[PDB]
Parts: C-alpha cells; structure tokens; sequence
RNA sequence: GAUGGGGAAGCUCCGUUUCAAAGGCCUGAUUUUAUGCAGGCCACCAUCGAAAGGGAAUCCGGUUAAGAUUCCGGAACCUGG
RNA sequence: UUGACAUUGUGAAGAGACAUAGUUUCUUUACUUAUUCAAUGAAGCGGAGCUGGAAUUCAUUUUCCACGUUCUAGCAUUCAAGGUCCCAUUCGGGGCUGAUCCGGGUU
C-alpha cells in the first residue's frame, strides 16, 4: 500500500512557517502581525527542528497550522479588505 | 585586516559563471504588450496623411494650464447638488414662487459630440477643445476643418481623460465654452487671443507635410555610416 | 507510392543515440573559444561512423552540458576540443569557415550559419576548402560528389575526416548480412522489381 | 450540520 | 450630430486618410485570434443603424474568414 | 490522447511541447509620510498504456465434505509516525 | 511551365507627356514597415562612440580582434571577496566600484 513520502506527516504537518502562513492568509506581513495579536496566536518551538524544516537548521517561526485554519475565518480580515477598497 | 584576503573573479569568456545582469532588453513580453508597442512603432515609421498628424500640435504646457484654470470654474453640477436644487425648487414651486425660475441661470461646459457639432453651425460655441487621442480617430478627424469653416476658435488638447475630469466622466473627446459669467469675459477674451497667436499661427505648415518617415535605430546608423 | 502515409515505413529509433549536432552558436562560440573534454566514443545503431560524447561547461549557470559530435578519425578519449572563432588548427576543433586557409579539409560543415551541420557527414568523407572571397565574405568548397559550392564564411565545420573509412570494401556475401544491416534503418529489404 | 461548501468553524 | 459627417467620410474608401487607416488596422487585427471580442464598435455610425445601442447586453465580436 | 493554436459549410480534422501572462519557494520594524505590499530566486510539462518488463516486506507445522504462502500455533520482516 | 489582376509601400537616377513655372508613364539602382524562412528555456545586437593599444599617419583618422581562458581525463555554485563612504556600532546593514555609456529592433 503506497509507500508514503517521508516528509509529509507529523512535525512537518503540525507546524507552518511564517512565510507559508502569510502566503496562505493572503494579506500582508503587517496585517498578519496585527491579526496574530488580536487573537492572539503565538509562535511555537518544535521538538524536531530538523524534522519540521525538512532538512535544515535555520532560525524560523512556526505557528500551529490549526490555529491558522481557525484564524482564516475571522470577520476582522474582511473589514481590513473593505478598508483597503475604501482607501 | 589579516584574515581577509582578495580573491577577484575573472568573468572572462572561458572561466566563470557570468554574474546577474539587467537583461530587460531581451524579455519575451506577452502578446498584448508586444502588439501595443509594435503598433506605436509601425505608426512612427510610416508616412501619414496630412489630416492625421494635424494633431500632435497641441497647447503647450503653460497655455494648457492656463486654459484649464478657467475651464475648471465651470464644472457641470453633480448628483448631490442636483438633488439639492431639486429640493429647493420643490419647496418654492408652491410656497413662494417658482416656474423653474427661482434658481438663476446655470453656466457649465458642453461636452457631447453630437451636441457640440450641432452647437457649431448655430453658431454659439466660443471655444472648442478637441482631445487629440481618440482611438477611432475618424470621429474627430473632421472637426478642425468645420471649425475653421464656420469661424470658431478651436484648439486641440493633449488627453481625453484630462477633458473628462472637468465634465465628471472618464473620457469626453470634446468640450465647448458657449457662455461665460460676467467676471470671466476678459479671461476668455485674452485666452482666445492666446490660442490665436499660438495655435493658429505657429502651424501654417501643418496643412502640408505628411509626417512619419522616420527610420529605426540600426537602419539610421547604417545609412549614416554609409553616407 | 505506399511509403508516404507511413504505417510501416518509418524509422527504427529505439537504440539510436540522438541527433548528432554541434553546439548552439552563442556568445563565446562567436567571440572567443571554449573547451570541452571527449569522454566516450560509442557505436550508434544505423550509422557507419562512431559518435563522440563531448562535455562542455555552461557559461551562464553552474551546470554541465553534454553534446554529441561525429568523431573525426584520430580523436581519443581524454582530448580537449576547442570551439569558437579563436580555435587553433588541430584535428577535432570546430572553426568558422573564414578562418581556415585554402587547401584545408573540414567535415560536418554547416550550410547556413547556425543550422548545425549538413555536408560531409557519412563515414570517410571530407570537404576541401578551395578559396575565400573576403570582400562580400564568401567561401568556395568542394563537396564529395564533386560539386563546387559557395557558402557563407561564418558557417562552422570540424577539422578532419569522418572515421570508419572503408566500410564498402568487404562484400556482404549473404542475404543474412543484408537482413541484419537493414533491420535497423527502415523497412526497405527485400525489394521487388 | 453543513449545508454549504464553506463554513465558519464556530469552535476554537 | 456628427454621424452625417462620419457616414459620408466612410464612403470615400480610397482616399488617403482612409486607405492609410485600412493598412494600420488590417495589420493590427492579423495578430489577434481568428475570433475575438471587440471592446467597442469601430463604426459606431454603421452599428447604430443596424440595431446597436450603447447599453448593457449589446456585444460586438470580430471574426476573420478565409477568401 | 486533452489544453494553447490552426484548418472545415459541418459531422469534426491536425499536433504533444508546440508561436501561450501554462506556478511555487525565501526574506521582511523594506522605514519613514504612520489602517492600501516590498525585495528576490528557479524553470518543464496534463493524461492513458504490461496480472510474461521494472518493483519494500513471510516461513514451517496442523486444519475441512469442499478454503489456505489467507484460517489456527509458533517464529519473523517492510513502510510511515 | 508561362501571362494577367490583388495583397503592394519609401526613394534616386535616366528618358517621355503638362504646351523654361511640377503633376503623370517605361527603365535601372537603393530602402524596410508589409509578407516569407530558421534559432534561442528571446544572454551580451547596432555602428558608434569612449578610455587601452598597436598600426600608418600626408593633416587627421580610417579597416582588424575587443586583448583576462591551449603541455595535463583536477576544481569553479549561496546578492562575490577586496577598495572606499555613511550609519548608530551589536549580533551588522546600507552606497559607488569591482563589471564604461547610449538605443521607441530577441537574433
């Protein structure tokens, strides 16, 4: 049964990077930073930094992918986009 | 500085990896970009008749700014002001008096193409401004001739959005000043005299001289090295 | 008149090494020279000459970029090949037609500069340069059939003669050797009058 | 339950 | 109205002011696909007398057919 | 054999990386203008097509009217977390 | 295989027709913007400047390669080290240069 791709599940899936998070939310760095305070969603340290970053040890901030799945709905984000259109 | 050495590279022609340069001359642009550019070029390279390129002789910077200083004092009335004067006349039509004759005469520009062509041949227009960039040019290609015929002060302006700004559209393609207030008669007179001295006289050549027989860059350098 | 549709009159392409072509004429090839190493000489199913794997570097990126020449008689694994305008005159270098003196001999010469080789490509063959024409740069050659043609002086060609010369001396002696010879080219054998 | 394609997740 | 002068000028199809635009535009169209959409009518006088009206829901397409 | 395109009055034909805006990663107090995204890097082709080709990993003993490298007893091994 | 009309445009020169004042027809020779062909994961093109030079100067510049790579089956990759000028000196970051400039043409 379909040998399974050594870099998908576990630590590699539990966390997401800051750049990946912002690219997924599609807002900007400043808006991400304000929303992560209004909630607020804090950074986490993984128990296998090499098993999360897929091979590496580069200073980075990880963020609990489920926290950001809950943050995606967030009726404040649409208010931010409405302010952009008004501008 | 003991540990820091000097290891210059030899970008050469045989030993290096050539550094990153600005290759924006050889970008393979999208089709619509290529097409708009090549249309511009193909129009610069060909001889054009004298009725086209009778544009490209517009009001210069100072006189355009001076023309618009006056034309902006006559912006047509908008939606909110319309509803407000409608509310005022709504009050006055029955209470004190109004037959649509309580509010004074309005003075604003005239900006329709059919309207301004019918305002000439009356003749009441005092100054006609004609945008120089209409994509189907044959819409305006005949206005200067009729203007000179009927004796109206025409002037060709750089930009049609610029015109649309003082009319509250996006583009307007013509504008006309037909009647001005009392304080602006000297302004309008001096302005039409300026347009006379700068557009009517500076351009006696325009009637002749098919324009556009311009060579490229490489072709020009070729001919200039030959002769 | 049946070979046109191409149901069974195509070519057999499973064991063929690839298209034998010179390099793409880029900046270094047209301004200076460039070096490569010959790494292996191999049989190609269907031809008569042995191919050659030349490995150059990439001038624009950290990479290697390997080509397939047609070996000239004399080259050997480990040899340095030079390609450009400033290349020397040794067996194996590819040079522009204008920079070889008359009387010399090239092979796999281009036809319109930048098409990667048309003339004198089969085993044994070569093409003599008989003269130049500097004003209005042109060059006169002598093809194998005996024709005397004239082409541009920026068309490349590799110095020497093509390897494997002599292939048509030994008789085939057998229907079986013609069978095994044309088994790898197309469907033309046996014939009908 | 869920009647549409996108819901608002209602739960931390 | 300007449409009388538009539709009269459109009748001199071999004058220079028109046979130059013909050559500019026939080049311009030959790059776009065989069938595409036109942003606006290019003979706004000729379309109006065939039924065009400048309100939502009127569409103009452009098509090139072999000779 | 789809898409990008191009033929044909039309059922539909050509072609497979082609002449296409063909997506996916990094960093950011990017700095001044104060609630509107900034700076970069890399390149290639959808998909089908083999129970005789390529390929991670299992053995012995017993068991039924008819099932077993599959069930029972024991002793192992591969993949992912 | 030939003739014709259309796609088809810009000049120069030579002769005819305005019957020594500028509009039209046959002729050869140039052009490039139409159309045609090929290649490149549109990478270094233009003739031409500029510093380098040699070469040679008949008055003063015209033609050449750009001139960082040839005893050898090695290596060449992280905005490139250096030089120099600022920060706010702190873990470093910025600017010119190293690598000349221009162009409404990918070749």
């Amino acid at each position: 049964m379909r040998i399974k791709k050594k870099n998908t599940r576990g630590n590699a899936r539990n966390f997401i990077t800051r750049s990946q998070a912002v690219r997924k939310l599609q807002v900007s760095l400043a808006d991400f930073r304000r929303l992560c305070i209004f909630k607020g969603i804090y950074p986490r340290e993984p128990r296998n930094k090499k098993k999360a970053n897929k091979g590496s040890t580069a200073p980075t901030t990880f963020y609990y992918a489920k926290d950001i799945q809950y943050l995606m709905h967030e009726p404040v984000l649409a208010k931010f986009r409405e302010h952009k259109t008004f501008a | 500085n003991p540990l820091t050495h000097s290891t210059p590279k030899n970008f050469g022609i045989g030993q290096a990896v050539q550094p990153k340069r600005n290759l924006s001359r050889y970008v393979k642009w999208p089709e619509y970009v290529r097409v708009q550019r090549q249309k511009k070029i193909l129009s610069i390279r060909l001889k054009v008749p004298p009725t086209i390129a009778q544009f490209q002789y517009t009001l210069d910077r100072n006189t355009a700014a001076e023309t618009f200083k006056l034309f902006n004092k006559y912006r047509p009335e908008t939606a909110a002001e319309k509803k407000e004067r409608l509310t005022k006349e709504a009050a006055a039509v029955a209470e004190g008096k109004s037959k649509q004759d309580a509010s004074p005469k309005p003075y604003a520009v005239k900006y329709g193409l059919n309207h301004v062509v019918a305002l000439i041949e009356n003749k009441k227009a005092k100054l006609v401004l004609i945008a120089n960039d209409v994509d189907p040019i044959e819409l305006v290609v005949f206005l200067p001739a009729l203007c000179k015929k009927m004796g109206v002060p025409y002037a060709i302006v750089k930009g049609k959005a610029r015109l649309g700004t003082l009319v509250n559209q996006k583009t307007s393609a013509v504008a006309a000043l037909t009647e001005v207030r009392a304080e602006d008669e000297a302004a309008l007179a001096k302005l039409v005299s300026t347009i006379d001295a700068n557009f009517a006289d500076k351009y006696d050549e325009v009637k002749k001289h098919w324009g556009g027989g311009i060579l490229g860059n490489k072709a020009q350098a070729k001919m200039d090295k030959r002769a | 008149q049946r070979k046109g549709a191409g149901s069974i009159f195509t070519s057999h392409t499973r064991l063929r090494q690839g298209a034998a072509k010179l390099r793409t004429l880029d900046y270094a090839e047209r301004h200076g020279y460039i070096r490569g190493i010959v790494k292996q000489i191999v049989h190609d199913s269907g031809r008569g000459a042995p191919l050659a794997k030349v490995v150059f570097r990439d001038p624009y990126k950290y990479r290697l970029r390997e080509e397939i020449f047609i070996a000239n008689e004399g080259v050997h694994t480990g040899q340095f090949i030079y390609a450009g305008k400033k290349a020397s005159l040794n067996v194996g270098n590819v040079l522009p037609l204008g920079s070889v003196p008359e009387g010399t001999i090239v092979s796999n010469v281009e036809e319109k500069p930048g098409d990667r080789g048309a003339l004198a490509r089969a085993s044994g063959n070569y093409v003599i340069i008989i003269g130049h024409n500097p004003d209005e740069n042109k060059t006169r050659v002598r093809l194998p059939s005996g024709a005397k043609k004239v082409i541009s002086s920026d068309a490349r060609g590799v110095i020497g003669v093509i390897a494997g010369g002599g292939r048509v001396d030994k008789p085939l002696l057998k229907a079986g050797r013609a069978f095994h010879k044309y088994r790898l080219k197309r469907n033309s054998w046996p014939k009908t009058r | 339950k869920s009647t549409t394609s996108w819901s608002t997740a209602s739960v931390r | 109205g300007a449409y009388k002068y538009l539709e009269e000028l459109q009748r001199k199809k071999q004058s220079d002011v028109l046979r130059f635009l013909q050559r500019v535009r026939v080049w311009e169209y030959r790059q776009k696909n065989v069938i595409h959409r036109a942003a606006r009518p290019t003979r706004p006088d000729k379309a109006r007398r065939l039924g065009y009206k400048a309100k939502q829901g009127f569409v103009i397409y452009r098509v090139r057919v072999r000779r």
